């Protein structure tokens, strides 16, 4: 998993020295932007039911079509799986928001999902709708202060960007 | 024989857009040759080649 | 806060046209149906501390575990909370069998109960279960079919009135669940 | 959340079920009216108040949260319940503070006035209440006065027939609105206080003059549950509604962009690949464009003569 | 909005008791002037474009300076807004004429009603001369029956006294 | 008790069927600007044609549910699977569905007589069951067109 | 609440420097066009009910579907409170252009408007248009290019204050879109 | 590009070796089935444009959330752009017939596109309606007489199961 951390070691396991100054900085500024992005989490996992409700239906509310043929929300079971799959999106930008790099909401949501999606007919479209939708819910100074709110815009935009 | 009895559908309720109308041959030398075999106007359209065959069976 | 008056009012407002001769005509088998109604809403109120009394002692003997240590009705004061709730649910319903609409219920109770309960730990079960008992006692009050009280009223068919108030528990019951 | 919201709400009406009553209302609360005019315009005070409350700064919000948290822990003694109420629920704390200093009728307006030293000690402490919204020169915004120009107009009118309304009380209630009143101020007296509680002694008046708190965190939390009152819109709805654009503005995914081509050269290889050609379509669109709107009232009547020109 | 049943459930409500035998006795004499009313709005709802035009011919017979400049429905469309707002006036006697409570006649019509006229320069004595004509000139017996007259008028009066 | 009264209603619905069924079929069309386009469904004069027969049909067989008063009439083999063949054309089912909605409230609306422009003379009543009913056998079929 | 005067004392406290000669010259040049910020205040404010009646009925005549019914201007009391909303508007607008800093008018109603208004169903393209429409409307005024009032001022050039005044409108217009 | 020659040359130039008898045997299959496969060409050219009007008409009319919004076909432009890339994978599947491998169809069409159509916000799946509204109207013993529509039917198989 890409963190700080991980990346550090990583690079001076593959230098083959012990961790100089340089690794030392790095995790210093780890544990300096620490407490804003674990603010973030905590919101996250405080609210993440309603997440699921208004980006879901907002998700809906834009492509009425998915309900309508027996094409990717046939049934109200389809419907639990497109809430269900929001959900592991939302958990994994909680994941990569407790580690601080994107290393478990790449290796976990993003590697592969192109064969999957491609080849289940799931429109992307729809994902990015809901997190779009995500973002423009973002109530920054009574909500998540400042900076957990802009980590949390910078998670959510690697998400969009990586499906799209 | 699909006709429906009692049945208006307005086009003018439509928005301004959505009232397409498209002809078959736009030319007045090629919907009617002299002789009176015609693949667009009267009762001839009914001798094309093809068509003798049904696909509504599937049902 | 709304009637069948106000109900009428706004649906044909929403219309914008005037009032007419259908609705009206509906409205006077309302006001047509008015006495019945009275006397429905004079039986419902004159049992209130009989029906909360028998519904929620009915409710603890269906599911014990109420006044088991430990559960919602287990102290005193939650006993106390929990008869006065009940009282008042069954309140609100008279108001929505006098009114003949049921906004005055969605805009006094019926909103942001579930998840105060939820708030409080209140199980939605055992409410949904004593707004049952309310139900058929209250209907069955309202057939005069009572067991132990048979007043005397004129004969009549009051089915679709019955029907109305048990619209209204439903209303409730599905609205705690 | 609106769990407070709920628990607040009932608190409001289990503390204005006092004083109206069996079911005659007691006009010497519940008017509020006074004429006709007044009677429209406290509802624009009422809501010109609730939106100053939540334009208050945020640090006056956090300071409101202590101050009606320790009101509502002194207004329960002992009651463990109640103070875990105080605790786990901000905004019927507020309204069971407010409320309970409704249903006692404590408050100074409700008070009439018998001797004069009584109403300069409450012009004191009046005092006191200003100084505390105003700092600096700068006035404070929860004053609030005007919201409009001539509102204010009407609250000096709502303020001095509520002053007449406190006279034509039943003398019973105003002697328990007196002991009722000290009680109150010796619950929430901040410490034991003997110059206080004496000052309160011979001034009952100055006993209803203890402002304990304001209502900053509790509109806070409900933001705009007064003005809109049972209509939250669902999230179908609200993005399916008139703020589409407005409600949720990143929701576009590529935006077409029309190129400010140049008319002389047509620049490339287009088809139009459409039943009617684009200037039979921008001709048919321009020529249904509106249509006049007919009048009934001046629908042709029966005759009828055409004006001339 | 204000009726009988209205204040009665509020009042029991206010109370926190359940409703007595006097707001019995008061939903009995709603139900008692009922048909009264109810035949009013039926007449009213059969009419109601002939007592709109007479109400705005003659609110323009009394006052000429209306049609003046630019002062006032100089125009075309602006005494159409005048025949529409009295057309919404009928509407709003009809509809409290249905509940019997003036409520919704003062919580659409009337409130906010003297604030809206002074911005716009709308003079209310106008909408005045035109009640009064509709209030003069119909008579108790010929078009309907006394009682039914008596509410309508009552209405209309109500009206005119909210009015100016 | 009904009789004349629900034979009223049912003769009220059936002699407002044209109305009724071009009104939602069109109110269909105007809802979605697709359908009317070229290679749409319903761009064809035949396929218009089956789809107005279609609207009739519904509408006919609700109307022979009433007089019943029973749904088992309502149901049956050519009702049944009526969706396996909408599937088995490309029929959409949302387009369909709105269309028995529209129908369904122009019916009530023609029932209670709130439809402002027809005012046939009836002694007044309470008919709100046989509303329910008709609205009943809407969505029963509404729902089996989804 | 912070004028000129206190944005350049507390961006120099931020800076925790003393204020010095440049900060200040700029403020002179403010002293300097003192009087016409003066006049411009007075133009503006002597046409409050003329701007808030002609632009609303303005926005009203753009977009008719206010007046329709189902509208957030169909009710008299609405279309009062659209007209008091409006003066309100142009009331803190004022108080800005006194000013010279938006600071005001970001504390009195910049914040929490746009939530309300989502809350409400008030539509937020129409208030945009009418701001916009109160934009030219006082830009004429303070151009004194009003084709219906023309009073008498010595000529001077106040395109800058003109731009000023353009920017409160369209932080207003900003906010609420 | 992958034909029975490319395939065949190619292996015998992996070989190392002189092509033998295998090689020929091959190329003897490509000469008899080259009759068939041809004549599907032969028609395809003849009736190309009513495939592009019947295929992107049939198209629009399953999805027409597509000249809603913004979306992939906001404008005419986009919609001719549309029909345009139907008539690129026609014109492929043309070649690739006559070649009678896949070779220019999945080097020309396939190869790629899955960056560019994710990059863009297009959906396969209107695509996928195309083709399969082609493959439903294939009148075979009456156009395409066995074989030939059979290589039609295996190339327009084969771009289904390339996008999908
Ligand atoms: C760890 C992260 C993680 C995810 C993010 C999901 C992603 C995911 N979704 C599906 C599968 C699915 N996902 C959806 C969801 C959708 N329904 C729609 O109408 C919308 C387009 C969309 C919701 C927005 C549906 C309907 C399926 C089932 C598809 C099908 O079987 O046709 C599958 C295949 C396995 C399955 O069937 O469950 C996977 C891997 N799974 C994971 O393990
Ligand atoms: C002010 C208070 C007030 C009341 C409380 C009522 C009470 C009341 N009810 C009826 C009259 C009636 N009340 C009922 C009601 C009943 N139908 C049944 O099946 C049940 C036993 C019962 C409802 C629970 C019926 C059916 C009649 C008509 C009886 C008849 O005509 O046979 C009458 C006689 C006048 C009439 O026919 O309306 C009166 C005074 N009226 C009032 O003015
Ligand atoms: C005109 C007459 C007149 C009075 C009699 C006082 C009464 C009074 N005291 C306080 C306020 C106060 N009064 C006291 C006094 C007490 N400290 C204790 O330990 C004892 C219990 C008690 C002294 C015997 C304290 C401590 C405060 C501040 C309370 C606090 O902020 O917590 C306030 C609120 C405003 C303020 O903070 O000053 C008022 C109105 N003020 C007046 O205008
Ligand atoms: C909904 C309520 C409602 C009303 C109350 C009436 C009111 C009313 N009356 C008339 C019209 C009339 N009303 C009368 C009545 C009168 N004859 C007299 O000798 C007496 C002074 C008076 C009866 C007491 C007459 C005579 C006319 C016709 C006047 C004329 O044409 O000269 C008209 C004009 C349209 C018409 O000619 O019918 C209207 C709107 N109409 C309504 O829709
Ligand atoms: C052969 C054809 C044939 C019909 C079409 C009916 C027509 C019909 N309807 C009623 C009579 C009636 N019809 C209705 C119907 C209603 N009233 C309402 O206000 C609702 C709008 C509507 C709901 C359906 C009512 C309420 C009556 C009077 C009550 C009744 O007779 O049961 C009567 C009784 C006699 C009369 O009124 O003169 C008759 C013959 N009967 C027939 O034999
Ligand atoms: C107490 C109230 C009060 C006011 C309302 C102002 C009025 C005022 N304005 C100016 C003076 C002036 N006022 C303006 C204003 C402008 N000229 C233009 O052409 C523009 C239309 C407009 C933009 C605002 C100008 C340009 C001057 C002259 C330049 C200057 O004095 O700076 C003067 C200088 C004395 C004089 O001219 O006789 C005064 C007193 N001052 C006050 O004390
Ligand atoms: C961890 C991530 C996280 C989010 C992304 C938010 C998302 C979010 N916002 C709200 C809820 C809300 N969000 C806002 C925010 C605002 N509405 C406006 O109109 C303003 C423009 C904007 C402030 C800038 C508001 C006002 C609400 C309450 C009402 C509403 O739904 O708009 C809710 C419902 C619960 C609640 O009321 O708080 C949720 C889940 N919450 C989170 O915990
Ligand atoms: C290059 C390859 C190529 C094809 C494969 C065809 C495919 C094709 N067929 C038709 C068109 C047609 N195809 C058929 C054929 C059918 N009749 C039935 O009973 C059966 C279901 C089916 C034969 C098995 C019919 C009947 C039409 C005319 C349809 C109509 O006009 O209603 C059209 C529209 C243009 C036209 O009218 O000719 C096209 C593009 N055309 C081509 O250019
Ligand atoms: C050699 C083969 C070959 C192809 C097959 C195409 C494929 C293709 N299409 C586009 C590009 C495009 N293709 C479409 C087509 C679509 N419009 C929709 O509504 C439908 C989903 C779809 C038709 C069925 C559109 C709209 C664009 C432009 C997309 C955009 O700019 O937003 C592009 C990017 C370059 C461009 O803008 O033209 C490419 C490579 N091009 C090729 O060279
Ligand atoms: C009682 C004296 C008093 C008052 C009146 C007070 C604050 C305050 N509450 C006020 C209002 C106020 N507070 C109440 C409280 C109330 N409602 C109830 O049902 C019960 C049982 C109540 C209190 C006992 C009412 C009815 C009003 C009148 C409505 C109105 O006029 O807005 C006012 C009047 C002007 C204003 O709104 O500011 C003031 C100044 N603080 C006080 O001590
Ligand atoms: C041992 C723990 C216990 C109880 C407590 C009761 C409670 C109880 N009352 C019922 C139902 C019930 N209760 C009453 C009211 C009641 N009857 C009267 O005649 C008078 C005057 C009353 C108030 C004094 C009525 C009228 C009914 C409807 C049945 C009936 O006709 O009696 C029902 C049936 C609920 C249902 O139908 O779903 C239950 C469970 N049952 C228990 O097992
Ligand atoms: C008897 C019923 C009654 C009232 C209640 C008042 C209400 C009132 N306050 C006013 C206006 C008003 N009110 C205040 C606020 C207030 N003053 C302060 O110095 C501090 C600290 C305040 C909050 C504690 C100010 C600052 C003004 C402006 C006048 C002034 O300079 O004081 C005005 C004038 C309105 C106008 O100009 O149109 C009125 C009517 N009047 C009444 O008749
Ligand atoms: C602009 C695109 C457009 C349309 C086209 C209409 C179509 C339409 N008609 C309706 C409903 C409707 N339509 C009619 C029939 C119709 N009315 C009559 O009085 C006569 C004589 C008719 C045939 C000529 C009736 C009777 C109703 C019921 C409502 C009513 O009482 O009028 C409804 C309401 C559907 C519902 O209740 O769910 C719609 C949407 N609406 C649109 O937005
Ligand atoms: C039919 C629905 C309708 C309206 C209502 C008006 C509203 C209106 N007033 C405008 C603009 C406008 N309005 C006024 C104010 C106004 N003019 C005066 O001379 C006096 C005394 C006034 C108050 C009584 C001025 C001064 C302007 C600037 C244009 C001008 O020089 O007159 C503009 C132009 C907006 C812009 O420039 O973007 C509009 C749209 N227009 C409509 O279509």
């Amino acid at each position: 998993m890409k963190s700080v951390i991980t990346t550090t070691i990583s690079a001076a396991d593959a230098a083959g020295r012990f961790p100089s100054s340089s690794d030392l900085e790095s995790i210093q500024g780890n544990i300096q932007r620490a407490s804003a992005r674990l603010e973030a989490a905590e919101k996250l996992s405080g609210n993440h039911e309603a997440v699921v409700k208004e980006a879901g239906d907002a998700c809906f509310a834009k492509y009425s079509y998915l309900k309508n043929s027996g094409e990717a929300g046939d049934s109200q079971e389809k419907i639990n799986k497109c809430y269900r799959d929001v959900d592991h999106y939302m958990r994994l930008i909680n994941y990569s928001l407790v580690v601080g790099g994107t290393g478990p909401l790449d290796e976990w949501g993003i590697a592969g999902s192109r064969e999957v999606y491609r080849t289940l007919n799931l429109p992307g479209s729809a994902y990015i709708a809901s997190f779009t939708f995500t973002r423009d819910r973002l109530c920054v100074p009574r909500d998540m202060s400042s900076q957990a709110g802009v980590e949390f815009v910078a998670a959510l935009d690697y998400v969009i960007n990586s499906l799209s | 024989i699909a006709n429906p009895d009692v049945s208006s559908v307005d086009y003018q309720l439509m928005p301004p857009g959505s009232v397409i109308v498209q002809p078959d041959e736009v030319s007045a030398a090629k919907m009617l040759p002299v002789s009176g075999m015609s693949k667009h106007i009267g009762k001839t359209k009914r001798l094309v080649e093809g068509d003798g065959l049904s696909d509504y069976s599937r049902l | 806060m709304l009637d069948a008056f106000s109900r009428v009012v706004v649906n044909s407002d929403s219309k914008a046209a005037y009032v007419g001769g259908s609705d009206l005509q509906s409205l006077k088998t309302f006001i047509s149906d008015g006495n019945k109604r009275l006397d429905a809403v004079n039986c419902i109120v004159s049992n209130a501390s009989c029906i909360v009394s028998d519904a929620i002692s009915g409710m603890i003997c269906e599911n014990p575990g109420l006044i088991a240590p430990g559960g919602n009705c287990y102290t005193n004061r939650r006993m106390a909370a929990c008869l006065r709730d009940g009282e008042i649910i069954l309140r609100y319903v008279s108001y929505a069998l006098l009114a003949g609409d049921s906004s005055v219920l969605d805009d006094r109770c019926l909103n942001g109960l579930k998840e105060t309960y939820i708030a409080l730990g209140v199980p939605t079960a055992s409410t949904s279960r004593a707004v049952s008992i309310m139900k058929a006692a209250s209907t069955a009050f309202i057939m005069n079919t009572a067991s132990g009280r048979k007043i005397e009223i004129a004969a009549g068919d009051c089915q679709a009135l019955q029907s109305e108030a048990a619209a209204y528990f439903d209303k409730v019951g599905s609205a705690v669940d | 959340s609106a769990a407070d919201k709920y628990m607040a709400r009932t608190v409001t009406r289990t503390a204005k079920s006092a004083a109206a009553g069996f079911g005659v209302y007691t006009p010497q609360c519940t008017e509020a009216s006074g004429g006709a005019n007044t009677a429209e315009a406290t509802r624009l005070a009422v809501l010109a108040a609730d939106f100053r409350l939540r334009q208050a700064p945020l640090g006056a919000r956090f300071a409101d949260l202590y101050e009606t948290r320790r009101a509502a822990v002194i207004q329960a003694c002992n009651s463990s319940a109640e103070e875990g109420y105080a605790t786990s629920f901000p905004s019927r704390a507020a309204a069971s503070v407010a409320g309970r200093a409704e249903g006692l009728r404590a408050c100074s307006r409700y008070f009439p006035q018998k001797p004069p030293v009584e109403e300069y000690m409450a012009a004191c402490v009046d005092r006191q209440y200003k100084q505390m919204r105003v700092h600096g020169g700068v006035y404070s915004t929860l004053c609030a006065d005007g919201r409009s120009a001539g509102d204010a107009d009407t609250a000096r009118i709502a303020a001095l027939g509520a002053r007449f309304r406190a006279q034509h009380l039943s003398k019973s209630q105003q002697t328990q609105m007196r002991y009722n009143a000290m009680s109150e101020a010796r619950m929430l007296a901040r410490g034991l206080c003997t110059y206080e509680e004496a000052q309160f002694n011979a001034y009952p008046k100055m006993a209803g003059m203890m402002r304990y708190g304001t209502g900053v965190y509790a509109a806070s939390v409900r933001g705009p549950e007064l003005v809109v009152g049972n209509k939250s819109m669902t999230v179908a709805e609200q993005v399916n509604g008139v703020n589409a654009e407005s409600y949720w503005p990143s929701s576009k995914v590529r935006p077409a962009v029309a190129r400010g081509t140049s008319p002389w050269m047509g620049l490339g290889v287009v088809k139009s690949y459409a039943a009617m050609s684009e200037a039979a379509m921008a001709y048919g669109i321009e020529q249904q464009s509106k249509p006049y709107v007919p009048q009934k009232y001046e629908g042709w009547s029966s005759g009828w003569k055409p004006k001339s020109s």
